[PDB]
Order: structure tokens, then sequence, then C-alpha cells
């Protein structure tokens, strides 16, 4: 049934204030190990 | 080919521009995305760069730099620093709302573009700098990125190709100047979004001091379609050095303001009359069109009759293509008030770093605020022209150019309306 | 509209602010997005995270972001004053942002600005006395074909008329949450008199893929 | 050697790679106008006063930041270099206050002197200027921020030489204010040297304030005795009375700074 008449992006009605940051916390395990400059900060 | 436009739906890159299909992975894979991505990634960076160079893709941010020549600046051996693709998703240009639709309704196409472009330039990860006002769009893109990690399409062993590639999303915090690429790079690094002086270009010193390519959402998202469909396919559209499709944002005084994908060198009159429902009150009611968002100079109705909406024809029309955001202004428009609101925008969106923008955009706004009321004299017009010429080319980034150009377009095409404004102020206030 | 700070009894470095522990886990997730040695790159999200926990940024959230990221506090004050989303004053619970640049001014956003003013009884910059609504006037929000539009705290309310924004303000005052989209007939950004494009079904995987691939 | 040949006004000069346009012009004895460049601070490039024409290039470059490429002909006196200097000096003097009589920088002001030498002779700014809240950064440095031209030598000095990181720019656009954002007192051991490098009278000496004026002072070159560094100083006197103490440049001692006890 090819539907072309309804807006399929109804998910963002259900987003809260921490949606982006909870998705970052969820994605924190899938990601590669970060590179290092060799120092803790440019003021170290 | 001589006439351009009338683009077919099979030749669209951004199918599901309107949200009528599923934006998630089950919908994106059913529309052609993430198909044979592994075979693209295994053919090497040089093949992908040659497909992008062959396609004639120019930078969809608005400067129109050749995208393959730009991305080939990263094709060099490393020196210990990582390399990065950074997708400019700010889209602060008044008139422009296309990348919002790309991120919101075709997010996996953007993520696949990040993977293909980062393989093309040897990039370690992708930092998508989305505008912070696009919060629902950013969460939308993060859901698509989570679906891409859970399918093994990005991350460790991306698409089963042995290439490791992350995709990060950094949200902005309300600065149009953080769409400028070096100011965006500064904004990712935890600083004021102040542009850098070039050189170093970001291919030498970019984000965190690494090699970096900053590229628009549209010019990144069309790259897997360019790699699948071919460079000759995308180069078969538009005029020469004007290759491809383009998203257009027709807003203002049209009957149906819309975002639509269209072939590159389509006429402006044909675009407005066909996809936007035409100008309100008819084509005889047209007064001016800002062709590519606020930074491009306006062109009046005599120029808009035969003008083509690619880069070089609007350069010949002494404006730019820009973001291809068509702001239509009919005869019932106080055009001085509109351009002065635009200069008011450019002094609220200006980071105060270098002297000519920090001082002259405020001084242009004060002169334009007096021109709206007409509280001036005609010798101040050419004076204002010179003020714009003292900002154009003397700044760090092109927001000085983007604030000097609307003043120049307004003076150049509507000096008599400015003069009759000021003389009626004079005769009714003295 | 001031870009200096003066210590008031409701905004000083002894104003109580600290993150919740789930906000600390979110901060760790933010900081792990950036390379080692560049922890300062997490100034913009974490500070915005402090705006999401608190609603606004006193000078204890700026100092806390400066402490937990080991960056000087002036470099957080610069980011907080540079960017227009960071509320350095307590705004109301619903922060209405009416775009009045040229593509929204052409489609009569001034009528909606006046309608919100006369409906809420305040003007631009002010706050309703029940601390529920802050009305300011912002630049281009990037919804130009859906002009005239506003933003309420995350949500774009688009293609608005005065009756539409009065309805939105009414159901905000009733405790509900409205639907973030165009308030005209259309769905997101299509031409309002029907689709002039993408009327065919999309072709699917393998269409037009060149040889050798 | 690896020296590249460049040209300043047609004159050949052999420079090291990485040398800027400004340093190549310095090697032929020409000083490019500047406000934010300082040879002991990091390159900022945000006053745009050093914009100079490279020929066969239709855009001026910031000479303080742009490295020379091989074969450039730097046109330090051409028409569009002078037009760039006049435009930038016009924007610097647009919102600058008419304070030259009551300002301690008068007579020894970079803004005055290279407005006389490189800017125009008259104004077109028909508007009202801005006015900035003053700051209290301590008992040594008087702060009048309307005179600030936002060259950020404050911030680069406090960050890189003083090592303080407590000065900065808050705000955005023309409302961008150099300051501490809070009532903070900038008391470093080298805190008075920002009086030196501030090209305008936005940062003046509070003990020297109002008492003298630079043309009437006699400059006696002398030595600090407040510690065993032996910092070379200028004791400026006026009619048999010590007015103030400035640094002398000595590359091997005190490069061009002194301490606050010395000052
Ligand atoms: N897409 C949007 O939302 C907006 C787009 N714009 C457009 O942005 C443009 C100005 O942006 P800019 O990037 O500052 O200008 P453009 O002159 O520099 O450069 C475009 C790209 O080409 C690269 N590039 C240019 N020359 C190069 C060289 N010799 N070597 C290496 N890389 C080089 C730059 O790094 C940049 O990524 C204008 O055309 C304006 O219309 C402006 C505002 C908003
Ligand atoms: C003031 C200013 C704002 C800009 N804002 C954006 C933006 O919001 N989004 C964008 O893609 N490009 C923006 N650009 C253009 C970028 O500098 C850059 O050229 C582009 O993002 C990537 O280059 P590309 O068009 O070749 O892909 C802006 C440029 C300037 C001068
Ligand atoms: S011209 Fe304006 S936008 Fe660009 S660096 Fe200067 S203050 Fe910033
Ligand atoms: S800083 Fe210089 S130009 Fe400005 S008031 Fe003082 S002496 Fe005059
Ligand atoms: S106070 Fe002086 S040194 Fe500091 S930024 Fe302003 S002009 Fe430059
Ligand atoms: S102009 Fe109002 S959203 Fe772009
Ligand atoms: S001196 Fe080069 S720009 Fe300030
Ligand atoms: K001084």
């Amino acid at each position: 049934p090819f539907d072309n008449t309804t807006y399929k992006n109804l998910q963002h009605h259900d987003y809260s204030t921490y949606t982006f940051l909870d998705l970052n916390l969820d994605l924190s395990k899938f990601r590669m190990p970060q590179p290092s400059s060799g120092r803790e900060s440019p003021r170290h | 080919k001589t006439s351009f436009g009338s683009l077919k739906d099979e030749d669209r890159i951004f199918t599901n521009l309107y949200g009528r299909h599923d934006w998630r992975l089950k919908g994106a894979q059913s529309r052609g995305d993430w198909y044979k991505t592994k075979e693209i990634l295994l053919k090497g960076p040089d093949w992908i760069l040659g497909e992008v160079k062959t396609s004639g893709l120019r930078g969809r941010g608005g400067a129109g730099f050749p995208t393959g020549l730009k991305w080939s600046f990263m094709n060099k051996p490393s020196d210990g620093r990582p390399k990065y693709l950074v997708v400019n998703a700010d889209e602060g240009e008044p008139g422009t709302c296309k990348d919002r639709e790309i991120i919101r309704h075709d997010p996996h196409k953007l993520v696949e573009g990040c993977l293909v472009g980062g393989r093309a330039m040897g990039a370690r990860a992708a930092y998508i700098y989305i505008r912070g006002e696009f919060y629902n769009e950013a969460s939308n893109l993060q859901v698509a990125i989570r679906e891409a990690y859970e399918a093994g399409l990005i991350g460790k062993n991306a698409c089963g190709s042995g290439y490791d590639f992350d995709v990060f999303v950094v949200r902005g915090a309300g600065a149009y100047i953080c769409g400028e690429e070096t100011a965006l790079i500064e904004s990712i690094e935890g600083k004021q979004g102040k542009p850098r002086l070039k050189p170093p270009f970001p291919a030498d010193v970019g984000v965190f001091g690494c090699p970096t390519t900053v590229a628009n959402v549209e010019t990144v998202a069309v790259s897997p379609t360019i790699c699948r469909r071919g460079g000759a396919w995308f180069a078969s559209f538009g005029r020469e050095r004007n290759s491809g499709t383009k998203l257009f944002n027709i807003s203002g005084h049209v009957n149906n303001p819309c975002t639509v994908e269209e072939e590159m060198s389509v006429p402006l009159k044909e675009l407005i009359e066909k996809h936007a429902g035409g100008v309100t009150g008819g084509w005889d009611n047209l007064l001016a069109v800002i062709p590519g968002g606020s930074s491009t100079p306006l062109i009046p109705k005599s120029v808009c009759e035969t003008v083509l909406m690619d880069f070089d024809a609007l350069i010949q029309a002494q404006t730019g293509l820009g973001t291809a955001a068509v702001i239509v202004m009919d005869r019932s428009t106080d055009i001085v008030k509109a351009i002065a609101r635009l200069i008011e925008f450019y002094k609220h969106e200006s980071c105060g770093q270098c002297t000519p923008c920090r001082e002259g955009v405020d001084w242009m706004n004060k002169v334009m605020a007096r021109f709206v009321r007409g509280d001036a004299r005609p010798a101040e017009i050419d004076s204002l022209w010179e003020i714009s010429k003292q900002i154009e080319g003397h700044t760090i980034c092109a927001l000085g150019d983007g604030a000097a150009w609307p003043v120049q377009g307004l003076i150049r095409h509507f000096r008599p309306e400015l003069e009759e404004r000021m003389q009626r102020f004079a005769q009714q206030h003295q | 509209a001031l870009f200096v700070h003066r210590d008031t009894p409701k905004n000083n470095p002894e104003t109580p602010f600290d993150f919740t522990p789930e906000n600390y886990k979110r901060i760790e997730a933010i900081v792990k997005n950036y390379p080692e040695g560049h922890k300062a790159a997490a100034v913009l999200p974490v500070l915005d995270l402090a705006q999401r926990q608190n609603g606004w940024l006193p000078i204890s959230a700026m100092n806390k972001v400066a402490e937990i990221l080991q960056v000087p506090p002036m470099r957080v004050y610069e980011v907080a004053t540079f960017y227009t989303m960071y509320n350095r004053k307590p705004v109301g619970k619903y922060h209405i942002q009416v775009c009045t640049t040229t593509p929204c001014m052409l489609r009569n956003s001034d009528s909606i600005l006046e309608a919100i003013q006369k409906k809420l009884g305040i003007k631009v910059g002010e706050t309703t006395p029940d601390k529920l609504f802050t009305l300011i006037e912002v630049e281009c929000l990037g919804a130009c074909v859906n002009a005239p539009m506003v933003q309420i705290n995350d949500n774009y309310y688009e293609d608005l008329t005065p009756k539409d924004i009065e309805e939105i303000i009414d159901e905000l005052k009733a405790g509900k949450i409205p639907k973030p989209g165009p308030r005209s007939g259309r769905f997101s950004c299509e031409p309002a008199g029907g689709l002039t494009s993408l009327t065919e079904p999309p072709k699917g995987p393998g269409f037009g893929v060149q040889a050798g691939l | 050697s690896n020296l590249i040949e460049v040209f300043v006004d047609g004159q050949s000069v052999m420079v090291e790679p990485g040398t800027t346009v400004l340093q190549a012009c310095e090697k032929v004895g020409m000083q490019i106008p500047r406000f934010c460049y300082h040879e002991r601070l990091s390159v900022a490039g945000n006053c745009r006063m050093c914009l100079v024409e490279i020929e066969k290039a239709p855009k001026v470059v910031a000479a303080c930041a742009m490295p020379v490429m091989k074969g450039w002909n730097i046109l330090t006196n051409s028409e569009k270099t002078k037009k760039a200097r006049e435009g930038v000096m016009e924007f610097l003097l647009a919102n600058h206050p008419l304070d030259c009589p009551i300002c301690d920088q008068g007579g020894e002001c970079d803004l005055q002197d290279q407005s006389m030498m490189f800017g125009s002779d008259r104004s077109r700014f028909l508007e009202g200027k801005r006015a900035v809240e003053d700051k209290n950064i301590g008992p040594l440095v008087k702060t009048i921020m309307t005179r600030c031209i936002q060259c950020t030598r404050c911030i680069r000095f406090a960050s890189e030489i003083a090592g303080v990181d407590d000065l900065g720019t808050t705000g955005r656009g023309n409302d961008m204010q150099v300051g501490t954002y809070i009532e903070k007192m900038f008391m470093s051991e080298l805190s008075g040297n920002i009086i030196d490098i501030c090209p305008v009278g936005a940062l003046t000496s509070k003990p020297y304030a109002f008492t003298a004026r630079p043309w009437e002072t006699r400059k006696t070159e002398s030595i600090d005795v407040m510690d065993a560094v032996g910092s070379n100083i200028v004791v400026s006197t006026r009619t048999g009375e010590v007015m103030r103490i400035l640094p002398r440049m000595h590359e091997d001692i005190n490069e061009e700074w002194i301490s606050d006890k010395t000052r």
C-alpha cells in the first residue's frame, strides 16, 4: 500500500529536553577510542 | 542541452524531501541509501575523489568552490594528527531552510555521505555541527546515527570494509557566524565563534589543529548518490561548470513557499511559476528577488525575466547563487525597510572580531535606519556605497561581504526610490 | 541586554547549582566525544546542559562548567555571552522566539508579534508576571518557507496566523503541549496546493547504479 | 640556504620561510601600520590596519598574519593599500570618543599618530557613538573602555605572558566588551604592562593619571634596582621631578616588560 499522503515524521512530537543528550549517552558505547594529543590540556 | 529545468523524480537525489516516507533505516534502505556502500569504500579514496571531480559538484554552501578539488586537499599522507570531516549544518541564512529538510527527512543519506566523504579524505570521524535551534532535527539525526551504528554501517568496521569512522553531532548555540567554517571550527573547540584568518586553511590546520574539511549538508549528502549513479550522471545536469541538482527555498511573496529539488540552470521565472505557485498578484506584481539568501544582492524584475539559477548566470547578473534561497518581494514591499531589516540581522549576527564588520555593519545599519524614514540627504547614498566598499574584502570572513552586498544591490537597483523617500521626508518635515 | 555581571542575591557565585548524577553521566558522554587534551571542546554542550537542568545560567553554572572541564572561568563567560541561547537571566517556562527577519517579515510576522503581545499582555523582552512566558524577538530560525513561525523552547510553530498562535498560547496556559509543525494545511515544506514534485514512488536500491560497482 | 626571494615595492629581499609580509617589509626598513599586531604576542589579525596590496592579487592581505610566498611584490604605498588604511582608520575612529584632551594617551597615542599618518583628515560618521561601561580591574590600571578599539592585546598579554586567563571579550558585534565580565581585580606581577601595549588610552596608569603629558617629559635611560634582574627602564621626568617609569627593550633581560614594583 503506497502511502504518499501522511507525514511519517511524527516522532519529534515525543521528544523531551534530554533527548539529544540521552542519545549521546546511548551512542557513547559504539564509538572508537579517542585520539590523544599527548598532554592533558594546552595549559598542561 | 540549452533549456534546463523540468527535473524528473527518478533523477532526484533527495527523495523523501517532504516527510511522506519513512526517514529511518527501513525507509532509507528502501529508497536506495546504504546500498553498495562497502563497494564504494573499498575502491579507494582516489576513485571517490575522481567521481566527485568528474561530477562537477560545487560547494552547496554557497561559495561554489569545486567540491572534488576541495576534498582532494586532504588526500595526502598523515603526520600523526587525525583527520576530520566536519559537516556544516548551521544554515543561518535568511531564506535558506534546505539542510533542515535534509537532516530531518533524509538523515541516513547525510550519514552515508559522511562515511563516503570521510573515506574519500581519510577522515577519522565526522563532526556534524548542527544548529542548536534545530533541536528536533538533531535528535532526529541522532536516532538515524544510532540506527547506523546498530547496523554496523558506521563505527568499528564501517559497512564491513575495515574502515573505522565515527559520526558525532555537535549542537550550536545561536550564532549565524558559526556557520562560517573557521568560526564553526572554533565553536566546536569550546570558544567564541570567531573566524580564523586564512591561511591556514582547515585542510592544514582545522578542528583541534588537525586536517579538516568543512562541507555543507547538501554537498555531503549527494556524494553517495554521485558515487552510485556516477559522475557523468550528476554532471549531465545544468550548464557547464554548473553541474547537478539543487535544493531551492522559495519564500517571501509567493503563493506557495516551498523547498523543492530542481535541475541546476532552471530559469528563475520558471522555478517560481512552476514549483512555488508564482508571485502573489501575478508576475507583473514582482518587484525584486533576492536570489540566494540574504547575502546575495537583489535583482529586480527586469533581470529576473531571463535569469538562470546557477552560479555563473547570477554572477553575470551581478549577484551570486549562494544557498539558492529565492526571497520574492512584490510591489507592495517597503524594500528599503526589508534591506534595512537585513542589515539589522547582519549586525546582530556579527562576531565583533575585526574592525570593518564590527564598526561598519552597525554604521550601515544606522544609515539604513535613517534611509527607511528618509532622514538623510542624497550625498549620503554614495557615501554608504563607499562604506560598503570599505567592508568588502577588508574583513576576515565573508560576513562583511554578505553585509556589504545587499546595500550595494539596493543602491544599484533602487537609488531613485531612496531619493524620493528622502525628498518627501524633507518636504513634509521642513 | 548587559554583557557584564553584577552579583545580585539571586545570581552570585554562592547561588546553589550542581548537576544531577544523570547529568554527570551525560557530561561524561559529551566529554568522550572530543579528543584527549581538548576537553575545552565540551564547553558549549555541557553549559547548554546546565541551561536544560536549570532553565537559565547563573554564575554558578558557568563556574561549575569551568571547574569540571578544567578551563578558566573567563573562557566560559565568553561562550555564555557570545551565544544567544544561553539565558543569563531567568526567563519564563515557555520562551517564545518570534522570527522577524526579511523572509518572515514579508509574510507578516509583525501581526503575530503584536498578537502575542496583546494576548500575553506584555511586549518584546518582557516576561508575563506568572513567570510562564518570555517574549523576545530573534533572527532567522531557518524555517523560511514555513514563514511566519515562532519557536517555543525546542519546537517550531510554523505557517502561523494570529488565531493559530492564540490557540497555541491557550493550550500552553492549559498545561498541554502543542504539536510542533505548520499550522496551515501542509505537513512540512511542500507546496501548499499539492505536490509539484516527488509524486512518483522512490525507485529503491540499485536504481541507476553505474557499472563497475 | 632556504631563503625565498620576495619583493617590497619592487625591492628584492631574502627572507626565511614562514616570515610574514610585515616582517619582510620591516627588513627593508618600512614599518606597516598596526594596532593588534605585537611582536611579543600571538598574531591576532583583528584590527585590519595592516592590510597591504600584493600585486597581481585582487584582495589585500593582513600583513601581520599572511606568510610571504616566493615572488610576491608587496606594495606598501599603492593606491588600494592607502584606501584600505583610510577605511580601517575611519571605522576605528567612528565610535571612538573625543577624549584626546582629557586622555592620558594624547601625544603618545598610536591611534592619533597613525590616523595622522595613514587615515584621512575628516569624518563622515553622522551618527551617535557608543559608550561603554568602565571596569575596575585594580588600583594600578585605570580603565576607560569607551576608548577601547578591541585589539585584544589585553587578552593575549594576560593569557600568554602574564599567564592569567582572566581578561576576555564578552558580547558580540559592536557591543563586544573587553573585560573580566565580573568585578575582578587584575593584580598580576606584570599587570601594569598592559598600559604599555594598549595602543589607545583605554588602559592608562592610575598613578601617572592626569599629571604629565609625553612631549614635555625628559627621557633618562636607567636601570631597575627593585630586584636583581637589572631591567632597563626609562625614567621620564618633567622639570626636575620624576614622572613615571617605562621599560626599555633589552632582548636578553626584560624583553620589553617591567614588573609592577618597578613601574
Ligand atoms: N550555506 C549557508 O547557509 C550560507 C552560505 N554562505 C555563503 O558562503 C560564502 C562565503 O563563505 P567562505 O567559505 O568564507 O568563502 P569562500 O571564498 O572562501 O570559500 C569556500 C570554500 O573553499 C575553500 N577555499 C577557497 N579558496 C581556497 C584555497 N585557495 N585553498 C584552499 N581552500 C580554499 C574554503 O576553505 C571554503 O571551504 C558566500 O558565497 C555566501 O553566500 C553565507 C552564509 C550562509
Ligand atoms: C557568515 C557565513 C556564514 C556561513 N554559514 C554557513 C552555514 O550556515 N551553512 C553552510 O553550509 N555554510 C555556511 N557558510 C559557508 C561556509 O563558510 C563553507 O564554505 C561551507 O559551509 C562549506 O563549504 P562548501 O560550500 O564548499 O561545502 C557560511 C559562510 C559565511 C561567510
Ligand atoms: S567580519 Fe564580522 S563576521 Fe567576520 S571575523 Fe570580523 S566581526 Fe567576525
Ligand atoms: S586613545 Fe588616542 S585617539 Fe583616543 S582619546 Fe586618547 S589620545 Fe585620543
Ligand atoms: S583595552 Fe586596549 S589593549 Fe585591550 S583590547 Fe582594548 S584597545 Fe586593545
Ligand atoms: S526568516 Fe524567519 S525563519 Fe528564516
Ligand atoms: S595588525 Fe594585522 S590586523 Fe591588526
Ligand atoms: K595605553
